[PDB]
């Protein structure tokens, strides 16, 4: 009929400044348009259609986008991937995410799931059309998802499969939780640990919900390398490395949390496999707004931090989102 | 046969309000945003608004903003303008469009429909001598013309010799004046010679009555 | 508010000929563009979406291409019925507005000067208060001319003035100007002239009554 | 991720080597 699931070239959209530290201000300068101040979204009258989070394209598109972000700003000085090493200009620039909507090309539209509990897989029933996305911070991290978008209705557990175990859990947030990650003039991380529990049981009421009233137990990362082990991510242009075995307590105490960080200069690449060296009053305050788990004998079931495949990070915004092509008949 | 047929010319004056229909057939009207147009004469085409047929959704352009209603109908599948307190700049050809959804497209086009908003009251038209002599000919061809000034509205109808001619004849296009009241001429040119063995007279024939038939000679 | 504009504002060609016409954005459109063909008295029709994109039935003659601000539409295998106002507009944002308008006309016409002629007002119409006179300028190719008006030898001030469709037949052009003027501003003066210069035309050539 | 080097960080832990994107995890 009209439109079908098409892959183009999706272009980009900014509300930058070209004259900007900030160092993104350089990858949208000239390569995003200017945010339209007008934009339209048209309801789609009696129409059902079928979205599926994990198998979309504009994932693809942005992790590419990032890679190229992270590439041209904050090349490090020395990328090795052991087999050949590559030493290379590393230039100090700023460096804090903003907001860039995704956009159509003319001849392709935006489909936009309007049910707010809407799981990421399956149908839709009030579809809508757009030209472009909402803004969405290209943050990198693991465990935690920093700065994006809460679920405007209720707490939502994202999944392929529950049945399966491989696949990842993003539970989506209703309401942020703060999180202050200060070097201090060897860092540290505080949180109010007050609201942050009573949204986490909410977490675990929701999770019980889908895994019929039994026992959930938050335990710390099996093993692995650092980056996801720990709660790791870049705060204007520096890595942290926070140690979250005390958020996720089975024993909760309710006054404000601290979590020891480490800031690394040498990192393990999310790029593609290999690892990093980069150049040597610093804080983030950030919104935690959802978090990613991995499903673990009794009654009880064990919960532990995830992260690491970056694409989920999108996912968790472009869910909501498939492209399609508009077919002129008559 | 995919086509849109508009409704009738429309005469209003300054501080009234106009409506126009647009009866689709040929594409499914069901999944489409009827778009509306004008063109004023000899200046830019203006898209003023949209419908989109299956939620009913509208929207329109800050300049129209407060004074447009666009509208359709599925029954009959059919679009309607209306435009507000009128004023003379809004005189133009409408042109309603079909088009796909999202925020805008490409799109389909009806007939048009000329809309005419001016203060002047209904006048025929004064048919004047462009008489041809020594200045008004030169070349050993000759060139004659009949002047018709001040007239409301368009349009207006001329031939020669009540059809008969119809060669080197150049009816041109009329220019609003500074009174609002339409002006033109239609002139001819003829062998020097035909002047004397032929004589030349047209007729000049108003949307309404008024018909003056004039014998230009000399 | 995003303002497109075109160019040439009028362009030349003959049959079997391929023409380019550019259409030109200010804030940057991706691909958000159309192009209309329209002939006068009909209302117009798609010629191209997106920027590349052909209608179904469009005879495949006319291409399009484009950037983000510099587009342009080619015709190539010039037809007949292909000499009409060509339309560029944008999608995107805002009105979605048009381009200023290019039209095609025949390059056939050698350079044809102008025949001259001039009208003095006549007495049947001197009768009322208005009294206008006619200078016409038929058959001369090409379109662009120049036509001033002398009142015992002084100009400027003014006149009006308009021009023939396009060719049916000759593919030539023919204007007339309009002086408005009434018997008390005529009586006095004495000489009237007009002043024509085209490209056929060497010199000023100049027609006048008394 | 290097799948092969991960699976071997994981034996001593007595961990499976998954992988998590470019990161050497361990289940
Ligand atoms: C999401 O809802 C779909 C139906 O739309 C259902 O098949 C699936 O089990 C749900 N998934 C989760 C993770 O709740
Ligand atoms: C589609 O969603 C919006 C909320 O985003 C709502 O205003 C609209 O009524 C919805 N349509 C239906 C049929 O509920
Ligand atoms: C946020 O979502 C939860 C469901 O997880 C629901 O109780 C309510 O909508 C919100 N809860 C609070 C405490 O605001
Ligand atoms: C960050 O901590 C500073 C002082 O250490 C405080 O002023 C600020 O409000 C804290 N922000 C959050 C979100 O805790
Ligand atoms: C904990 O957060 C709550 C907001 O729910 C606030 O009222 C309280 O002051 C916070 N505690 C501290 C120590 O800041
Ligand atoms: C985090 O803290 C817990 C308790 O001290 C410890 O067992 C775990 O190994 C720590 N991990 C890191 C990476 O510091
Ligand atoms: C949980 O909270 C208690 C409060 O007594 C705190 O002292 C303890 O360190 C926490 N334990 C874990 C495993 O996070
Ligand atoms: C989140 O945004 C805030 C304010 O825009 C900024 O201070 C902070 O650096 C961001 N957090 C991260 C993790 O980049
Ligand atoms: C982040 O928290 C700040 C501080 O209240 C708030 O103004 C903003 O709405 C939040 N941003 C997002 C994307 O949730
Ligand atoms: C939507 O469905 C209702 C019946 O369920 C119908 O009356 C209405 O006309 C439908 N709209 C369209 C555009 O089909």
């Amino acid at each position: 009929p009209v439109w079908k699931d098409a892959d183009t070239t999706l272009f980009c959209a900014s509300d930058a400044k070209a004259h900007e530290t900030e160092v993104h201000n350089v990858w949208a300068t000239h390569a995003c348009v200017p945010t339209d101040p007008n934009p339209q979204e048209i309801h789609l009258e009696n129409v059902t259609e079928n979205f599926n989070m994990w198998k979309n394209n504009m994932v693809e598109q942005m992790q590419e986008d990032v890679i190229s972000l992270w590439d041209q700003s904050l090349q490090p000085c020395v990328k090795l991937t052991g087999g050949s090493v590559i030493k290379q200009a590393c230039p100090k620039i700023s460096f804090d995410p903003i907001p860039i909507h995704y956009c159509t090309p003319a001849g392709y539209v935006i489909l936009k799931c309007n049910d707010k509990n809407f799981n990421g897989t399956g149908p839709c029933k009030n579809v809508s059309s757009v030209q472009c996305t909402h803004g969405i911070k290209p943050v990198v991290s693991t465990q935690l998802l920093l700065n994006g978008s809460l679920a405007e209705e209720e707490i939502i557990i994202r999944s392929e499969n529950l049945t399966n175990n491989a696949k990842t859990i993003i539970v989506h947030l209703n309401k942020s939780v703060e999180i202050n990650c200060t070097r201090p003039s060897k860092a540290y991380c505080e949180i109010n640990g007050t609201k942050w529990n009573k949204v986490l049981k909410q977490v675990t009421e929701k999770l019980k919900e889908h895994f019929n009233n039994k026992t959930i137990i938050f335990q710390p990362p099996s093993g692995g390398d650092l980056e996801i082990t720990m709660h790791s991510f870049n705060c204007r242009g520096e890595f942290f490395y926070c140690n979250t075995t005390q958020l996720f307590n089975n024993t909760c105490c309710n006054g404000t949390i601290t979590l020891p960080c480490k800031i690394k200069q040498i990192i393990n690449m999310w790029q593609g496999t290999g690892q990093a060296m980069y150049a040597p009053k610093i804080n983030c305050v950030s919104n935690i707004t959802g978090i990613l788990l991995t499903r673990d004998n009794t009654s009880n079931e064990t919960f532990r931090p995830g992260g690491g495949n970056i694409k989920d990070n999108w996912r968790s915004e472009l869910y909501k989102y498939k492209v399609v092509q508009i077919e002129p008949l008559g | 046969q995919v086509q849109l047929v508009q409704s009738g010319p429309e005469v209003k004056k300054p501080g009234t309000s106009m409506k126009i229909s647009c009866k689709a057939s040929g594409f499914t009207f069901t999944r489409s945003t009827m778009q509306w147009v004008r063109q004023a004469r000899g200046q830019r085409l203006e898209w003023i608004g949209w419908i989109v047929v299956g939620s009913g959704n509208t929207n329109y352009a800050q300049k129209f903003q407060e004074r447009v209603t666009i509208t359709r109908d599925m029954s009959t599948s059919t679009a309607y303008m209306e435009l507000s307190s009128l004023r003379s700049e809004d005189t133009a050809v409408y042109y309603c469009a079909a088009a796909p959804v999202g925020p805008t497209s490409s799109d389909y086009w009806g007939q048009g429909t000329l809309v005419t908003v001016s203060s002047a009251s209904t006048k025929g038209p004064s048919v004047f001598p462009l008489a041809p002599s020594s200045k008004s000919t030169s070349g050993g061809t000759a060139a004659l013309g009949c002047l018709v000034k001040d007239y409301f509205p368009e349009p207006v109808t001329v031939s020669w010799n009540s059809g008969a001619l119809t060669s080197g004849v150049h009816t041109f296009p009329a220019v609003l004046q500074s009174s609002g009241l339409y002006s033109l001429s239609s002139v001819v040119t003829v062998p020097s010679s035909s002047l004397g063995t032929q004589t030349y007279i047209c007729n000049v024939n108003h949307k309404p009555s008024n018909t003056k038939v004039d014998k230009r000679v000399e | 508010d995003i303002q497109m504009t075109q160019s040439p504002s009028s362009l030349s060609a003959s049959v079997g000929d391929r023409v380019t016409i550019t259409c030109r954005a200010s804030q940057s459109i991706i691909n958000y563009l159309n192009w209309y063909q329209q002939k006068p008295g009909r209302a117009p029709k798609l010629l191209i979406y997106a920027a590349s994109s052909l209608l179904s039935g469009v005879p495949s003659r006319f291409s399009g291409s484009g950037s983000g601000t510099d587009f342009t539409l080619t015709i190539s295998s010039l037809q007949p019925e292909d000499f009409a106002t060509y339309y560029c507009q944008q999608s995107y944002s805002t009105p979605y507005t048009f381009g200023q308008g290019t039209k095609l006309e025949i390059k056939g016409q050698p350079k044809a000067a102008p025949s001259v002629t001039l009208f003095p007002p006549s007495s049947e119409e001197l009768q009322a208060n208005k009294a206008t006179l006619v200078c016409l300028i038929s058959d001369f190719y090409p379109g662009a001319v120049t036509v001033a008006w002398k009142a015992d030898s002084s100009p400027v001030k003014a006149g009006v003035e308009t021009t023939t469709p396009s060719k049916q037949s000759n593919n030539k052009y023919a204007a007339s100007s309009y002086l408005s003027l009434t018997p008390e501003q005529w009586k006095s003066h004495r000489s009237y002239s007009c002043q024509v210069t085209h490209e056929g035309s060497t010199v000023e050539k100049t027609v006048a009554p008394t | 991720x290097n799948l092969h080097f991960c699976q071997l960080r994981c034996k001593s832990l007595g961990l499976l080597g998954r992988c998590a994107x470019t990161y050497c995890a361990c289940v």
